[PDB]
């Protein structure tokens, strides 16, 4: 029948009895303790005294709403602030849907279920106990802290295991842990087939964790079915398997080093004296204890065969949720006791504001926003009570690892604890420091040294190959080998791509250090003796060849010489325009020099003053083959002058390299006006030293034509030793001609 | 407590809204009662429809309210408990009118498992087969009505509109709905009031005076409940409101909203459901008389308030309802169709189930909810009872979820004759069907959306004021690009805009282009000082012809040929196109030109080979000084041929771009060392021989000082502007490279003079 206990305020319950002993009568009696223990306690509610109104729920849907329709049809008995119940997720969930119209909020107790966590069909809904959701967040973070990546998730067919499942997934995404597999554990579909299933966790030997949000028999005949198979396992196990010895019963299996994670529960020392000191003679109060004293001593009291048994025997033992329900009636009188301090100040009794129950506002404001200390504390200063803006109560979970080093099986050992923070002992981990790992998971393919990389991710998001490019391919962002500088490696900056500026310039000496020298030895060597004719001026002229060829002569041979010393420098933008206006001047006055003074011969078998006119003619010639080639050549420093798998080691200018074939068919026209020059002079007796230099220098545009073709094959892709090489020979063939062309001079002279 | 308790084998609960709550609703609650009443007695008095048991009813009163409705509703409940007035089982009920009424009793129904069925509670809110599971609806859910409402505003080019709703669950689900439906068309709400249901001082004239300080929205849209409809009608006369109100079915087609405050309401549009009167239910109605009408506590109430007497002290008591002050209301048909579901569903659902007799048989002594309505009602299809169309609307079907089908129609207050009332306008089955016929306000459709209107591509600065969703335009972009809504971002200083306005392109610079306008003028020169150089090579060509000894100038005449003619040449590559060979070219070319030929000069007038050897020397040293520095000025030609005159974008013009001062520094110094060697001269006092030739080149030369020091003041003054100011640049280039021919005629009539 209904319970009633006079006071102001009448509080509501709706606690299973139907007898039912150790969830029904422990509870109700829990609430009842605590009420009369805060009615004579001070600091709360001094004046006013709580009252009680207790209706059984028969663990039925319809038999709680039959029940709780008494709670509405009070101020729709005196009005109800609040009732207290939710021992069963359906009755929770029906008595939360017909108490949000008439704005009377609860506090749960029990109700663990996550459908009830969405304010949008509950909104006057809260519950003292962590819902079932919770224990994901610590399950991710226990697994970061242990390097633990690759997990073998195992869910159930229940909306409990569904819903840890999902919240274990959304929330693991922020802590960088992905599922190699998920599966479902039925109703107990088969015992074959959860050999199948544990097969199917266990096809990748990479993984070797595995979540189990899994009910307790659920869980106890897949840990057998492992051990019939006898595999090894870390279980990071759920509160269904949480510190049960019948669960684990007497299949050892691979249990060992299991993390479970159990909820906490406080050892009240108030409540069992209490307890142990009910008689069904005193506490009248009661109309379910006659019951459940007859059904628990098997005795009847029209027989009077019930007063030798009494409960002073039997041990007590709360069932770890006699907290809760202190917590939550706690949490009501002390909402009531905001509501009197804000409400009533003026009159310490309850004032005429508080008549109205106020629903609305006193679970929104003053019900969410509730901070009290931890009642009947066992000194271990944890409380932290605090709904959250969801309507849901927080608390504290009890790491319990397997271990069976200290009793031989079965010996649950409390490692740390999980509120508002990760807290593991390492130490009392059986997986200690002397050990080779603790039972590593890992990840696939996560650790690389970031040196090689490739990360793909050809399968799982963890999973991600770290291969390098064959060239390095200028890596720049660790994913895809980009192009900054170049096809091959760079200089590779701060682990990133590069375009290294580094060439070969051929400065100091390396292999042309001959041709280097010789060409400045011979330039300063050729200029002086050139002087020395030119000291007298009058002899020489006497003996025909006058000044005309001397100037033309001694022009050629400097521009020649020094043809071959500017070839040693940086390929700037000037470098490579002026290459081209080397040899296509510099060759073009010697050509022209030997071909005005065979022209002359040849005409004379004379236009002293023209003679000069027709040199610089062709001089001129040449030169305007070579502007108008340049201005369309554009020359320029080229980049590319190494092959695809070398790094960059020239600079040559790529326009120059195109020019210089054009620069042969240049110097070929210089080369046939000199071949041409040579036949006209026909024979050349008396003073025609010149003539054995002609055929000299014929030998040398041979030879240099016979260095051409090197030049386009390999002359020009070599380390320029043998181009540069080249450039000496012409011009020490060009002062070997000199040396038999002022080779009368030589011996006149002296 | 006032309620009706006609018993019966089965019972049929009702909710209607009978008090708007002292005073009594006219059109919606006894109008609506009546029908219920007149659906039940034809049930009993039928053959082919539930046999051989009599209907009863549990009619109650909602007072509008949402919590009074749950206190009312909780009667319903009181027989399905069997624990401990006598109450009686309900087989389902009939929703309330309201939204907010139904959404309550919903809730509470959905535990005990008792089928609700409404009439006219359009909300979105509700359909939603996961909370309330245990209802359906014979009127369409409100979102259909947001899609007619957008068709409606957007046929008539309405574009700003403002917004309003009640506080109930009604008022604010419909206005999200409206919210997708005004973006999609390319319109949008100015504001979104939520007024509540308190007072009208407080809240309803803060409203109106919202939107009475912005006249610029000349159409708002009226989505509220009725109750909410009268007291801001009322307000609007108050503070004197000219708005085209767009009301939903709240409103509806009403004549009791609108009493004694008609005179705002002009042109307003309302939307209403479809339905046809029914004929039958005429009769019933305009025959009902408080001597026969007992069943009814509240029509005493009705009609002391609708016939104004005391049962005007006490009237003739021989006045009836007759069509002169009566009007069918619209949602009839659909509260006979509601009474009709359960009465076809039952007997879908009593004879199939029991065959063997059509009475209660044993087996329907408790009621079951699960089966009654998934099964049953969801599939219930019947034709309309009393209606002469047999068409698709006429047949009533539940859809998936539980409802009916869009059939709003376009009403239009539509005063005419002097008589006020309603006069339909279109339908809205799936398109519009407006027909143009509605007497709007003054003399036509309002217009709206004058804070934004359609501009042209010329000003593109979309910029957003302090308000929203309606730009104004203003004349942006002098030549530039707008690549954003209301950006106008400045383009290159060297481009010009594109046609599309999207960029800036690069616009053809103009070069001097040869053959042209004054820009050729230099030109003529240039071709003119070929002629001179034509004329120099015709003296040198008699030159060779036996020079005179006397002469001297063995090679310094041809050095001063050479420099003149070259000279002319430059003035070509000066008037030629800005290439990079030939913008490097034109500072040489001009510097050692002029160089050379004052260095012949200056040496001939200061044996023979060592001045020959110094011109070249000191030509030479000049020469190596150009191109040291000319690789600090050469190295930018590719680089060069770049825009420049960049003022303000005004047709700017592509040039050498570089060397610009440079060059005019650089011929600072080259004709220092000219005039430095002019007045070295002295006149040259010396012999006669050559005395008339240094006398030419002291009148030459000092003739080039004079020019030199006027030419230099000529460049300056016309630096940029190419084309138009260059050209005189050019012209002064040309003419600088003709008077130094005519220098060089002072040596070609001392030629002269040689030849005859
Ligand atoms: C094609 C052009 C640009 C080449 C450079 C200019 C040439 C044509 C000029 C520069 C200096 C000139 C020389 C200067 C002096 C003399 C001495 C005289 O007794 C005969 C002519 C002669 C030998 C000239 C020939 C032409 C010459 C070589
Ligand atoms: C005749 C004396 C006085 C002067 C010598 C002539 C000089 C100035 C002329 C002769 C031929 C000319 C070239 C002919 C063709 C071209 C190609 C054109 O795309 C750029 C200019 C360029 C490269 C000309 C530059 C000037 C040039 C080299
Ligand atoms: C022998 C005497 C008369 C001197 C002749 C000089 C002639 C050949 C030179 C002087 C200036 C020269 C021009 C200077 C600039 C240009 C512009 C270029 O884009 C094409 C070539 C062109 C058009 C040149 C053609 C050749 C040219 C006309
Ligand atoms: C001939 C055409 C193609 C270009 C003419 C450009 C003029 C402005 C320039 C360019 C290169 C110059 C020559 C470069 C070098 C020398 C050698 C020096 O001891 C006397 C002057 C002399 C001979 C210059 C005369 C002027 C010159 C010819
Ligand atoms: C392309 C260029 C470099 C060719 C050479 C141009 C210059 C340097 C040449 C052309 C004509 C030459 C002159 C020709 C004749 C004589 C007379 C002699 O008794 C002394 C040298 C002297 C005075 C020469 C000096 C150098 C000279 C001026
Ligand atoms: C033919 C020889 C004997 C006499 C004439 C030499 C002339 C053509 C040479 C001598 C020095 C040279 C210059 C040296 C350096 C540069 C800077 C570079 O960024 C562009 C080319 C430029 C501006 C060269 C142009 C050609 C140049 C002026
Ligand atoms: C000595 C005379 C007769 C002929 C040579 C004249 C010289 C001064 C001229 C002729 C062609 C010219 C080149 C033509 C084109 C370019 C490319 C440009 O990006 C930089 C300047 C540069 C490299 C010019 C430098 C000066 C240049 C080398
Ligand atoms: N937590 C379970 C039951 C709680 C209990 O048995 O204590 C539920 O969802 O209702
Ligand atoms: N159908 C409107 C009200 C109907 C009426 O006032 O009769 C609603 O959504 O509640």
């Amino acid at each position: 029948k209904v319970l009633t206990l006079e006071g102001d305020l009448v509080l509501g319950g709706l606690f299973p009895v139907h007898v039912n002993e150790h969830r029904g009568i422990q509870r109700l009696e829990a609430m009842l303790f605590a009420l009369d223990r805060i009615n004579r306690d001070p600091h709360l509610l001094p004046g006013v005294r709580l009252g009680a109104h207790i209706l059984d729920s028969c663990s039925k849907d319809t038999h709680a709403l039959e029940q709780a329709l008494d709670f509405v049809r009070a101020s729709l008995p005196t009005a109800i602030t609040g009732v207290i119940g939710g021992s069963y997720s359906d009755v929770s969930i029906q008595v939360a849907n017909l108490l949000r119209l008439f704005q009377i909020p609860q506090i749960s107790y029990a109700s663990t279920s996550a459908k009830l966590s969405d304010k949008s069909r509950y909104d006057y809904f809260a519950r003292t106990v962590p819902p079932d959701f919770f224990q994901a967040k610590a399950m991710a973070e226990i697994l970061r802290f242990f390097n633990w990546t690759y997990v073998s998730t195992v869910a159930s067919e229940g909306d409990y295991g569904e819903t840890g499942i999902e919240a274990f997934e959304l929330e693991a995404r922020a802590r960088n842990i992905c599922v190699a597999t998920s599966e479902k554990v039925g109703r107990a579909m088969s015992r074959a087939a959860f050999e199948g299933v544990v097969r199917a966790l266990l096809q990748k030997p990479s993984a070797r964790v595995a979540v189990l949000f899994t009910r307790s028999e659920d869980a106890r005949e897949l840990l057998a079915a492992s051990q019939r198979l006898n595999a090894s396992f870390t279980w990071v196990a759920s509160d269904g398997w949480g510190a049960l010895e019948s669960v684990v019963a007497g299949s050892e299996g691979a249990a060992e080093g299991a993390i479970t994670i159990e909820l906490a529960s406080y050892p009240i020392s108030d409540f069992a004296s209490y307890f142990q000191s009910l008689d069904p003679w005193n506490n009248s109060r009661n109309p379910w204890f006659r019951e459940f004293w007859e059904q628990r001593f098997r005795c009847s009291f029209r027989q009077r065969d019930c007063a030798a048994h009494s409960l002073r025997a039997v041990p007590f033992e709360q069932e770890s949720k006699i907290m809760f329900v202190v917590n939550a009636v706690y949490a009501m009188a002390h909402a009531l006791h905001n509501m009197h301090r804000a409400l009533c100040p003026n009159t310490t009794r309850l004032c005429d504001a508080m008549r109205p129950v106020n629903g609305r506002r006193l679970y929104k404001d003053f019900v969410l926003n509730v901070k009290f200390d931890a009642p009947f504390r066992p000194a271990d200063t944890h409380n932290e009570v605090r709904f959250d803006r969801f309507g849901d109560g927080i608390g504290r979970y009890n790491i319990f690892t397997y271990l069976r080093a200290g009793s031989g099986r079965y010996r649950y050992q409390k490692v740390g604890y999980w509120a508002e923070g990760l807290t593991l002992d390492t130490s009392l981990i059986p997986w200690a420091s002397p050990s080779a790992g603790p039972l590593p998971a890992s990840r696939c393919s996560e650790p690389c040294l970031q040196n090689e990389v490739k990360s793909v991710q050809p399968g799982e998001v963890c999973c991600w190959l770290c291969i390098p490019c064959q060239p390095y391919e200028y890596r720049l962002d660790e994913f895809t080998c980009a192009d900054c500088g170049l096809g091959y490696w760079p200089n590779a900056s701060l682990t990133g791509c590069f375009e290294l500026p580094q060439e070969y310039i051929r400065w100091g000496d390396a292999w042309a250090v001959g041709p280097v020298t010789i060409a400045c030895l011979g330039a300063l060597a050729t200029l002086f003796v050139l002087g020395v004719f030119v000291r007298h001026n009058a002899t020489p002229v006497v003996k025909a060849s006058g000044r005309e060829l001397c100037y033309i002569l001694l022009g050629g041979v400097f521009l020649c010489y020094c043809m071959t010393f500017i070839f040693i420098a940086k390929p700037s933008t000037a470098v490579c325009t002026l290459r081209r206006l080397g040899l296509g001047t510099a060759f073009s006055v010697c050509y022209s020099a030997l071909l005005t003074k065979t022209n002359r011969i040849a005409r004379i078998f004379i236009s002293p003053a023209s003679q000069v006119a027709i040199c610089l003619a062709l001089i001129s010639g040449q030169l305007l083959i070579v502007v108008a080639w340049l201005v369309v050549e554009a020359p320029g420093t080229g980049k590319e002058t190494a092959p695809e798998r070398r790094e960059v080691v020239t600079l040559r200018c790529n326009h120059r390299d195109a020019s210089m074939l054009g620069s042969l068919a240049y110097n070929v026209l210089l080369i046939a006006l000199c071949t041409l020059y040579a036949f006209k002079t026909r024979k050349c007796p008396e003073n025609f030293n010149e003539a054995k230099f002609i055929g000299f220098t014929m030998y040398t545009t041979c030879i240099i034509w016979l260095a051409f073709l090197p030049i386009f094959y390999v002359t020009s892709s070599d380390y320029r030793v043998q181009t540069t090489t080249m450039c000496v020979s012409v011009s020490l063939s060009g002062s070997v001609v000199l040396g038999c062309l002022f080779a009368p001079k030589l011996h006149i002279i002296l | 407590r006032r309620e009706i308790k006609i018993e019966g084998d089965l019972v049929l609960g009702g909710l209607f809204p009978i008090n708007e709550c002292g005073r009594i609703n006219e059109d919606r609650g006894i109008q609506r009662l009546e029908a219920m009443l007149f659906a039940i007695d034809e049930i009993n008095k039928d053959d082919y429809l539930l046999p051989g048991v009599k209907l009863g009813v549990h009619i109650l009163d909602t007072c509008s309210r949402d919590t009074y409705a749950l206190e009312q509703s909780l009667e319903f409940v009181r027989a399905s408990l069997t624990k401990v007035n006598i109450p009686l089982l309900i087989a389902g009920v009939i929703g309330g009118s309201y939204s907010s009424v139904s959404i309550q009793v919903a809730n509470l129904l959905r535990l005990f498992q008792i089928p609700q069925i409404s009439y006219a509670s359009t909300s979105a809110k509700l359909s939603d087969k996961s909370r309330y599971d245990y209802f359906a609806r014979t009127v369409p859910p409100d979102f259909y009505q947001a899609k007619a409402m957008a068709e409606i505003l957007r046929f008539f080019n309405w574009t700003y509109v403002s917004t309003v709703a009640s506080e109930g669950d009604y008022g604010e689900t419909g206005i999200e709905a409206f919210e997708q439906e005004a973006r999609l068309r390319n319109i949008c709400i100015a504001t979104a009031e939520k007024v509540g249901r308190s007072n009208i001082r407080k809240s309803y004239d803060s409203v109106i005076r919202e939107l009475l300080q912005k006249p610029n929205a000349r159409v708002v849209v009226l989505f509220m409940r009725s109750d909410d409809s009268r007291e801001l009608i009322a307000a609007a006369s108050r503070a004197n409101a000219s708005f085209t109100w767009v009301a939903s079915d709240g409103w509806g087609a009403q004549e009791s909203i609108i009493k004694g405050s008609e005179h705002v309401a002009y042109g307003a549009i309302t939307l209403e459901l479809a339905s046809q009167p029914v004929r039958q239910f005429d009769r019933y109605f305009q025959s009902l008389n408080p001597y026969n009408n007992h069943r009814n506590p509240w029509f005493r109430d009705f009609w002391e308030q609708k016939f104004q007497c005391s049962l005007r002290r006490v009237c003739d008591k021989h006045l009836a309802i007759d069509s002169s002050n009566y009007e069918q209301e619209s949602k009839i048909m659909f509260v006979v169709n509601a009474v009709y579901a359960m009465a076809h569903a039952l007997h879908k659902m009593q004879r199939t189930l029991c065959p063997n007799t059509t009475k209660l048989c044993d087996a329907m002594k408790i009621l079951d909810g699960k089966k009654l309505y998934k099964d049953y009602l969801l599939k219930i299809n019947f034709t309309a009872p009393f209606n002469p169309n047999k068409d698709a609307d006429s047949i009533v079907k539940f859809d998936t979820f539980g409802d009916g089908m869009g059939r709003y129609n376009v009403f239009n207050f539509q005063n005419v004759g002097g008589k006020y009332s309603y006069l339909k306008v279109g339908h809205w089955a799936e398109t519009l069907s407006l027909d143009v016929n509605s007497i709007h306000w003054s003399r036509n459709s309002v217009p709206t959306s004058q804070c934004s209107d359609p501009c042209a591509p010329n000003e593109m600065k979309n910029m957003q004021p302090g308000d929203v969703c309606c730009w104004i335009c203003i004349p942006c972009e002098p030549y530039e690009y707008l690549a954003d809504e209301f950006t106008c971002m400045d383009c290159g200083s060297g481009q010009w805009p594109t046609a599309d306005l999207t960029g800036c392109y690069d616009l053809p610079e103009d070069y001097i282009r040869w053959e042209d306008a004054w820009a050729i003028g230099p030109v003529t020169i240039a071709c003119l000082g070929f002629m001179c150089t034509c004329m120099v090579v015709t003296v040198f060509i008699k030159h060779n012809n036996t020079p005179l000894v006397k002469a001297s100038g063995r090679e310094l005449c041809y050095i001063l040929l050479f420099g003149v003619g070259l000279s002319y040449c430059m003035t070509f590559f000066f008037i030629a196109k800005p290439s990079p060979v030939i913008c490097a070219l034109r500072r040489l070319g001009l510097g050692s030109s002029f160089a050379i030929c004052y260095s012949a000069l200056l040496t001939k007038t200061n044996k023979f080979i060592s001045p020959s050897s110094q011109v070249f020397i000191c030509l030479g040293l000049i020469l190596v000084q150009i191109v040291m520095v000319s690789v600090w000025l050469i190295l930018e030609a590719p680089g060069t041929r770049r825009y420049t005159l960049a003022e303000k974008r005004e047709t700017v013009i592509l040039k050498c771009n570089v060397k610009d001062s440079s060059m005019l520094i650089s011929l600072t110094y080259d004709v220092i060392l000219v005039i430095l060697c002019t007045v070295y001269a002295f006149k040259t006092r010396k012999c006669p021989e050559n005395f008339n030739e240094a006398k030419f080149i002291g009148f030459t030369m000092y003739t080039t000082c004079i020019i030199w020091l006027a030419f230099l003041p000529i460049f300056y003054v016309t630096s940029s502007d190419y084309r138009v100011q260059t050209t005189t640049m050019c012209i002064s280039v040309s003419l600088s490279g003709f008077v130094v021919l005519g220098c060089l005629f002072a040596p070609k009539v001392h030629i002269i003079l040689f030849q005859p």
